[PDB]
């Protein structure tokens, strides 16, 4: 009952519509983030989901007490009865504050008046993606947050443990299927709006896409399809029905690969790096069909080898079967070198 | 009616002056909270979303000294709306992605106060808990999914968890039937995880779930095997039938690729090659070598010995394929 | 003043009324006479092993605290009164996720008869689990249950009852059928006791006996499967010398069955046992694969590569001519045995 | 309606001997089946309800069980007062009692 | 505190149900909008998402306070306590206010009774798309809003000088379109309940054909080019010529189907549907060309590419 | 305790009418329905009809529809059955059966023999 | 400002002592509740879910003598949050599966008390209403989808419905543009439907939606026509070109099967042949017979032949035209 006596005095005459030190100073909100799970990243929506213990620390002289406990952990329901910063995520598309089995929030009043207000949130934040080097991109997805109503003269945000210790990612907490969280860099800025100046806290999570998934689902089928087209050159040039099936099947196979590749990608006009690889693979596959067409153009006798003049393997075929696997080989070396070596 | 009036006075007595913000023994020893579950079903174990839906009768039992009554000799089961007037543990599931208490016809909750002060607090909860699956051995994989039950605001100095009845606490796990899984084992662990804010009591209800391989014979392996067997028919076709063998060969290579991409679109975008990919890769090599086998035959004749490559490939391919299977199945089974 | 008479009655009913305590708490069991008027039997989602049902879920119980005397015998009230009174905490044991509709207002009526009897009806869309054993699928019939009972109160505290004869206490609206691939043959209701970790509970069971209609799967699966078997058996009547043509028949037909076999499963849960369609697909798969193996056998003995013109020419394979009549008889005998075995079950 | 058929119209079981009385329903009745004892010039007295439960204040020797459309009442060891006619009813629909079954020694 | 007593004074006797100057004069409202990001334009559902800092201003004589404090900047807690205009968006299929970590609302009160009310909204506005030059079509998607209940005699809206303050367009989610320009108007529409003043903001959105050119037209064009390959192939190769013909014809039947997957099920032919259809005609003609040829080839090598590009000039000019 | 007491023995001639009552005690009459049962000499019990005492609703057997009428007095606990156009086939003993649940008939009446000749 | 004080005390008078539990004229004659609808849009008609999504301005007017005021000569239009303090009809739509009232920037709702006592109560509602569509004539079908406006708790002895204006009630129907339909007619009905709990008033707004055949001609019939026309090229190919005609015939037959599956995939799993199915089956029989045409030509030459092709060239188009004429006339008329 004694702790109820102390806990009700703090709320007596407490106006939760007013800042602490309103008209006297600027309320400092020291923030740290413990990412419990860096959720998946949606390329299509240019958004990522991140499960977070969002911790905010600010000083409130109205909430100082002298009691037997130096810190009071209260129920999450008391958070709605006291002033908390109206923090919001400038790029937050949609967010959830979990209530299973109760509001996943913690509220601690330190004896000196400091408040620790932590929340478990899932945050679908905007991550504008420059997919020029896709699938080998390095994306610095931002997590911008700051006060909505209170200008820079009322609420400033800082990092409680400094720049390099205020954003902690759990070693196991990585639900990234397709990306590697290289690291994070935190910064602070001030943004000018039509309503005033606001302090914005930005956390850039640097994500490296794992090329392994695309090595299997698109590149290798493209390479094997490119290899399959180059299989036509070794086959007999009088075998027109077999060669044609190779060309049409491979070219139409590339069309399915190209459409499926863009199906995962958003509807942008960046002309990603995979498009160049697919297009060049398309050109190799398409040129193989054209190579057969020129072989078919000069294929005169049309009677296959037996044991009655017989055809000879075209010089185009002999040169095609050399240059195609070399030109694709050197194309791969220059292609892979440029994108992997980028920072 | 007289007894109900007595019950009315008792219930009103408890909630009078009841501070919902302060836990039992606030500032005293941690309150020991007893979990015990009754799995109603495990629905939609999703590899694409890396989560599984789990309906349960999540019951929490703790001693709340303020809710002890001695006048009534029966265990008062109160309406579910009384829970909002009572302190409950701030229990949350660390890997819960999306959860709700069932609310038809009313809120699916239970409050059963016992005379000694014990409070049995039951909820019917559907939770889509996160389970990061190591799909390297998929579909021959035993996925170890867990439900990380933890107290949010209260450290181990303020709350303590204990499976009530130990391994008897969780029930109904044997009755659960999954279309593509066979729960083989379930284990109950009690931990104490440390965060920057403090050390917290953690109960991890780990179910070891073993995938039922039988489904994947029908849709994935046997079509691959039959397609692989179907490709070997080209070995029995004469070499001169280029259109027939190439048509048989090229169709086999593509349909394997479509099957490979058919599964991959039903599956998440993960980098590590899976056992299904390994088998499909192996099946891809055989069909792709079967095509290159004719392309070798084609380049040998048109560029008695030509028959030899057919004959040896006729029996070697079933043999080396069987060796690939035995090595494959022994490795994974 | 005209409505002030009834306002003073409602105020008296709730004066000192504790809606946390059930009727007869500590005095008697609370008998809840229930009834279900299925306004429409919603669709059945075999993929999730669940079905939807829209119901006017009626509950009636005696509450002696709500006795009144006045110019009317039955107070017809809106939902706002319902939340002020004790109502049974009825839930559905196999309910996955249900909706209590409240557009425009909470779809709940609460009538209080002068003797204290209540009639508490609500409009619900219940999405209930139907444990489905697809052994005979798609020629299968399922007794999808609809179990409900008190969530908190044991059998010693509240017991459930049917308001009429049990056969007459679950009524389906005449036009209330949203089933596409099912027929609601009827319902059978039973009442039992379920033992749980908390206590003994009364459970009111309702088994909606659904029989699937094979109309969709006959068009979607069996006909393409059958026409694929007949497409393959077209190859027997083609000359053996046409190696690419008959080869295209076998590979395309076998490829088609793989697509069909994969396609058929996609509409079903990923069950680990073979359904009745799987054996039909498997036999059809065997019949197309045998028709390619048959051609491969014929191609083995195809001593010449040139067909008839107008100088020995390859004779018609005895395997073909036997396969011409054997494969449509064996395939027909399979259908008779297959269809008779499954169609004649009960 | 639903007709209840007692297969053994009569019996000659000895005192202290187990005896079985069968009851069949033309169609489904669920667990809604009950047994009543009709002594001569006496009204029926309920013994078994729900096809498995036993009415309060009844000797434990009367045991009954069954499933849908198949219901049996078994007396482990009959006494002198246990010789009477037995009727099985069904209340899954409009009530209909079956033909009586009587016991002799 | 001094601010607390002022706030208690303002709300004391404040009738939240009654608008300012009810029955006295219409309440003039000034609205300015900052489009944080125009979400994806969903052609299939004929809707688009928009995220805005919708700010509306009005004078309330009851909310005037004289003090050394010139403005009271307040959180969302005050929003439900005072009279807010019942502004709704007439073409909104669904609209979400933001609530994480708290309700994304802002309220400011000056001494003269001026109230600045701002809130962040995600609006799935309805845009009727006219699909005839698709994907080379331009759309002017509106965003209407007015008082739901209060007619023109009770609530009047008027654009402020900074009527529409579009922010940095680079951060926008406009994947397919380019935000060309913004227009805003004001008109009085008659309803059954009375005359209401409606403010519509037109966003002129121009589609970028680069995405569809590589994803749709080039695959269609290449398959047509595949059909051209048949002519150079020897006429004697009947399986090859037919295989090239049938596979391309059936391929376009698939391309026509997938082309419709990204469109609403509208009862008219769009430009893409026109484009694929003529490509369908070319390949079908190519297959028919071999059919007649089997029962000439050199001319098809010239006329077909000549006719295709001829269509492209007139088609893409339109 | 509960005890249902019916009218008693009756003697009648064909074509007349007879009314037989079924008093109830020990429980509130309106709570539970009241069923009426006939049993010829050495024959299976037969259900005539039941009456909901509260609203006086009645349901009758098709065999006895129009042959008997069920009426109830709410003020004094009693269920009344009236037979008209009596015949020799209607000479039997009649019971009234309370229905405690939808599972069993809890308490039965003493039995009222009926003689027609 | 004086008028504001007069308006303030008037509205305070109306809500003081107002009992939301009792309807107007409780214990008296039924309250006659008017209804008028202004349809905003019909977003999408879903055959798969058997429903249509309809957005409307659902206005219902009724007379409450407790809400009649005389002192001020004007029609108060109060803040929409006052509606939670007033009795409103408990109107529900029996067909609705998922419906809501919009809530930005405030709850999209209206209240306007008139001096006589009439309340004009408007809501902006989006409803997904069930419409069991008899698709035997699909896509040549006319679907009579309804919105069953009905009171839940109040019988005809407690409430009464009417369209406020026989056809002036429902407006905005003509301005609706449906991408796939065209609203041919709309009918307004009053009724009394009897349930076991009593008799209730009903208003049924039926839309005689007619399918726009234009869309399906482009997506479904023309590919079937083109594929069926495509299959007819097999008749001009020489019989000896087995690989071409067999490949041509098989591709058309297999593609037709894929088309039939693809369209039915987009539709719910219905147990009866629709008009599209009767067309696809008819086309399927035609392309299949085109395949069996060659297999008959092959089996007479190997196992006269020119004439069999000649007749097939003419009859297959002609007898397929008769199928269309019989098909279109039966379903269009
Ligand atoms: C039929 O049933 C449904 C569900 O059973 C009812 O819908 C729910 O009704 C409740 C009660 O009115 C709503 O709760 C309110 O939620 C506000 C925040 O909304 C966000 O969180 C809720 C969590 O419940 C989400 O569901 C919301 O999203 C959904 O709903 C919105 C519309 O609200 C839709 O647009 C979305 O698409 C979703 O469908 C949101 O994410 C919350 O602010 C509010 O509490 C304030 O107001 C009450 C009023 O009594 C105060 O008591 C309380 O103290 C709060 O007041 C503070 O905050 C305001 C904010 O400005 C300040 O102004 C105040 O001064 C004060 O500081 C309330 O809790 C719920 O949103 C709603 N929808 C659900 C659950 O999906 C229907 O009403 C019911 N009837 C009908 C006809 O449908
Ligand atoms: C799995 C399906 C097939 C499995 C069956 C596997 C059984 C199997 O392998 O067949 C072998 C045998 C081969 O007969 P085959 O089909 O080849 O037909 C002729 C046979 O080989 C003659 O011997 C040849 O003449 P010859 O004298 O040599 O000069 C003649 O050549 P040609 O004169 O025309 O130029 C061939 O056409 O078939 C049967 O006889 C019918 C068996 C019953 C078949 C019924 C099986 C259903
Ligand atoms: C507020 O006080 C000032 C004096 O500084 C006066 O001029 C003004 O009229 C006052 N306004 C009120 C009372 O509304």
């Amino acid at each position: 009952t004694i702790f109820t006596r102390i806990l009700d005095r703090l709320l007596d005459g407490y106006d939760n519509r007013l800042r602490p030190g309103l008209g006297d100073a600027v309320t400092e909100v020291k923030t740290d983030i413990y990412v419990t799970s860096f959720g998946p990243v949606s390329d299509t929506d240019m958004e990522y989901t991140i499960d977070v213990f969002f911790r905010q620390t600010w000083h409130d002289e109205r909430l100082k007490f002298d009691g037997p406990m130096k810190i009071l952990p209260l129920n999450n329901l008391l958070a709605s009865k006291i002033w908390t910063p109206d923090t919001f995520f400038h790029n937050g598309k949609k967010s959830v504050a979990h209530n299973m089995t109760t509001p996943n929030k913690l509220l601690r009043l330190v004896d000196n008046g400091t408040l620790l207000y932590t929340m478990r949130l899932t945050i679908h934040a905007e991550c504008p993606m420059h997919l020029e080097d896709f699938p080998m991109d390095v994306h610095a997805c931002p997590l911008k947050f700051g006060s909505y109503a209170y200008t820079k003269a009322e609420v400033i945000y800082s990092w409680t443990l400094g720049k390099n210790k205020s954003v902690e990612v759990a070693q196991d907490g990585s639900r990234l299927n397709q990306y590697d969280l290289l690291g994070h860099v935190v910064g602070t800025e001030i943004i000018r709006s039509s309503t005033g100046e606001y302090v914005v806290m930005t956390t850039h999570f640097h994500l490296k896409r794992k090329i392994g998934y695309f090595v299997i689902q698109t590149y290798l089928p493209c390479i094997m399809t490119v290899i399959l087209s180059q299989v036509s050159f070794w086959l007999n040039r009088e075998s027109v029905p077999a060669r044609t099936v190779f060309g049409v099947t491979t070219v139409l196979t590339m069309t399915t690969l190209s459409i499926s590749a863009r199906n995962s990608l958003p509807k942008v006009a960046y002309a990603t790096a995979m498009d160049w690889f697919i297009a060049v693979c398309y050109a190799f596959v398409f040129s193989a069909l054209i190579e057969f067409a020129t072989v078919n153009y000069f294929t005169k006798r049309s009677w296959a080898w037996e044991g009655k003049t017989y055809n000879s393997v075209s010089k185009v075929d002999k040169i095609s079967r050399i240059i195609f696997p070399v030109l694709f080989a050197i194309f791969n070396l220059v292609y892979w070198a440029t994108y992997v070596n980028r920072e | 009616p007289s007894n109900m009036s007595l019950v009315k006075e008792t219930v009103d007595r408890l909630l009078k002056g009841y501070d919902i913000r302060l836990r039992p023994d606030f500032g005293g020893p941690p309150v020991a909270v007893g979990m015990n579950i009754d799995i109603a079903s495990i629905d939609m174990v999703s590899e694409v979303n890396m989560d599984y839906t789990l309906t349960m009768y999540f019951q929490q039992a703790w001693r709340d000294k303020r809710l002890s009554y001695n006048v009534i000799p029966l265990n008062l089961t109160l309406d579910n709306r009384v829970a909002d007037q009572l302190w409950v543990p701030d229990t949350y599931f660390l890997n819960d992605k999306k959860s709700f208490v069932h609310g038809v016809t009313v809120k699916n909750r239970m409050i059963r106060l016992h005379p000694d002060g014990t409070v049995l607090y039951g909820l019917r909860i559907t939770t889509t808990a996160a389970c990061m699956m190591d799909l390297r051995r998929y579909p021959l994989d035993e996925q170890n999914c867990t439900l990380e039950i933890e107290s949010y605001g209260y450290t181990t100095d303020d709350i303590e968890f204990y499976w009530r009845g130990d391994d008897n606490a969780v029930t109904g796990v044997t009755k659960i039937e999954l279309p593509q899984f066979s729960i083989v084992d379930y284990k109950l662990i009690t931990k104490k995880v440390v965060f920057s804010t403090g050390s917290y009591p953690r109960l991890s209800l780990s179910f070891k779930l073993k995938r039922n391989i039988g489904y994947f014979i029908l849709q994935t392996y046997m079509p691959s095997i039959l397609i692989t067997i179907l490709s070997w028919v080209s070995f029995w076709i004469n070499y001169d039938a280029s259109a027939a063998r190439v048509a048989l060969g090229i169709t086999t290579v593509l349909t394997m690729t479509t099957i490979n991409t058919h599964l991959r679109e039903t599956l998440p975008k993960i980098p590590y090659v899976k056992a299904i990919d390994m088998y499909l890769m192996g099946c891809f090599v055989f069909v792709f070598m079967a095509l290159l086998e004719y392309a070798l035959v084609n380049y040998i004749f048109f560029g008695t010995d030509v028959n030899a490559i057919d004959r040896w490939s006729r029996i070697f391919f079933p043999v080396v394929f069987s060796f690939f299977n035995i090595v494959y199945w022994l490795y994974y089974v | 003043d005209n409505t002030t008479v009834f306002t003073r009655i409602l105020d008296r009913l709730l004066d000192g009324y504790d809606n946390r305590l059930r009727p007869g708490l500590g005095e008697r069991v609370t008998e809840v006479k229930t009834d279900i008027f299925v306004t429409s039997f919603g669709p059945v989602s075999d993929h999730d092993m669940e079905y939807t049902i829209d119901v006017f879920f009626r509950q009636s119980w005696k509450d002696e605290r709500l006795k009144f005397k006045g110019p009317m015998t039955v107070l017809r009230l809106n939902n706002l009164m319902a939340s002020k009174i004790w109502t049974p905490d009825t839930f559905f044991h196999n309910g996955k996720k249900s909706v209590a509709h409240n557009m425009t207002m909470p779809n709940k009526l609460l009538r209080i008869t002068e003797d204290g009897t209540l009639l508490y009806t609500m409009r619900l869309t219940v999405r209930a689990e139907c444990p489905m054993h697809l052994e005979d699928f798609p020629m299968d019939a399922h007794a999808c249950p609809l179990k409900f009972g008190s969530y908190a109160y044991t059998r010693a505290e509240v017991v459930y009852e049917w308001t009429r004869e049990p056969a007459r206490s679950v009524v389906v609206a005449e036009d209330g059928s949203r089933l596409n691939q099912y027929d609601l043959l009827g319902q059978t209701v039973d009442s039992g006791i379920v033992q749980s970790s908390t206590g003994e509970y009364v459970v009111m069971t309702t088994h909606f006996h659904l029989k699937r209609k094979i109309g969709y799967f006959v068009i979607q699966t069996y006909l393409p499967c059958i026409m694929t078997v007949i497409l393959s058996q077209v190859s027997f009547w083609l000359n053996r010398e046409s190696v690419p043509a008959r080869t295209v028949f076998g590979v395309t037909t076998v490829l088609t069955m793989t697509t069909l076999s994969i396609s058929a499963r996609n509409s079903l849960p990923k069950v680990a046992y073979a359904t009745a369609m799987d054996w039909f697909i498997a036999v059809c798969y065997a019949f197309v694969f045998s028709a390619l193996i048959e051609f491969a056998t014929v191609n083995y003995f195809t001593k010449r590569g040139y067909a008839w013109d107008g100088k020995t020419f390859n004779s018609v394979s005895k395997i073909d001519r036997l396969s011409r009549i054997a494969f449509p008889l064996l395939f027909g005998i399979f259908n008779l045995v297959y269809w008779a075995t499954y169609l004649n079950r009960e | 309606y639903i007709v209840m058929t007692q297969s053994p119209k009569s019996m000659s079981m000895s005192l202290g001997e187990r005896v079985t009385l069968s009851c069949r329903a033309s169609e489904y009745v669920g667990s809604y089946v009950s047994w009543y004892q009709q002594k001569p010039e006496q009204s029926p007295k309920l013994l078994i309800y729900g096809a498995s439960n036993r009415y309060t204040g009844v000797p434990d020797r009367f045991a009954g069980s069954g499933s849908a459309t198949d219901f049996t009442l078994t007396i482990t060891s009959v006494q002198a007062e246990d010789l009477a006619d037995y009727h099985c009813g069904q209340t899954y629909n409009y009530p209909t009692f079956g033909g009586g079954t009587k016991l002799e020694i | 505190g001094d601010v607390t007593v002022i706030l208690n004074n303002l709300l004391e006797g404040y009738d939240n149900k009654l608008r300012p100057d009810i029955g006295v004069k219409p309440t003039l409202i000034h609205t300015d909008m900052y489009v944080n990001s125009i979400g994806p334009v969903n052609a299939i559902n004929m809707e688009y998402t928009i995220d805005i800092f919708f700010a509306q201003t009005w004078y309330d004589r009851r909310l005037k306070f004289n003090s050394t404090i010139k403005v009271l900047r307040l959180n969302s807690n005050m929003v439900g306590k005072i009279w807010i205009p019942d502004t709704f968006f007439r073409n909104s299929k669904k609209a979400d206010a933001h609530w994480i970590t708290t309700p994304n609302r802002m309220l400011r009160i000056w001494n003269d009774g001026r109230v600045l009310y701002t809130l962040r909204l995600t609006i799935d506005a309805e845009c009727q798309l006219q699909l005839h030059n698709f994907p080379m079509d331009e759309h002017s998607c509106p965003l209407e809003f007015s008082s739901y209940g209060y007619p023109r005699e009770e609530i009047v809206y008027q654009w402020k000088r900074s009527s529409v303050e579009v922010g940095d367009t680079r951060s926008w989610r406009l994947y397919q379109f380019s935000f060309v320009g913004l227009r805003n108007t004001t008109e009085v529409v008659k309803t059954t309940s009375g005359d209401y003043v409606v403010m519509s903001v037109y966003f002129d959105l121009s589609r970028r054909m680069g995405y569809f050119t590589i994803q749709t037209y080039i695959p269609c064009t290449l398959i047509v080019v595949l059909s051209w390959v048949s002519f150079w192939i020897n006429k004697d190769a009947v399986p090859a010529r037919t295989s090239l013909g049938i596979t391309t014809v059936l391929t376009m039947t698939t391309l026509s189907t997938i082309a419709r997957k990204s469109l609403p099920k509208v009862s008219y032919v769009t430009a893409m549907d026109l484009f694929v259809s003529v490509c369908f005609i070319f390949v079908f003609s190519a297959l028919v060309e071999y059919g007649t040829l089997h029962y000439m080839d050199s001319y098809a090598r010239i006329f077909f590419p000549t006719a295709f590009c001829l269509f492209n000039l007139v088609y893409w000019v339109s | 305790e509960i005890q249902l007491q019916q009218s008693g023995p009756e003697l009648v001639k064909p074509g007349t009418s007879v009314k037989v009552s079924c008093k109830a005690s020990g429980y509130s009459f309106t709570d539970y329905n009241m069923y009426w049962v006939k049993q010829s000499h050495g024959k299976s019990l037969e259900w005539i009809g039941y009456i909901d005492p509260y609203n006086a609703d009645t349901t009758y057997n098709r065999e006895f529809k129009g042959k008997a009428t069920l009426t109830v007095d709410k003020s004094s606990s009693t269920a009344f059955m009236h037979l008209n156009s009596l015949t020799s086939e209607d000479s039997a003993v009649y019971y009234c059966a309370r229905k405690r649940n939808n599972f069993y008939f809890d308490y039965w009446g003493q039995g009222t023999p009926l003689t027609v000749s």
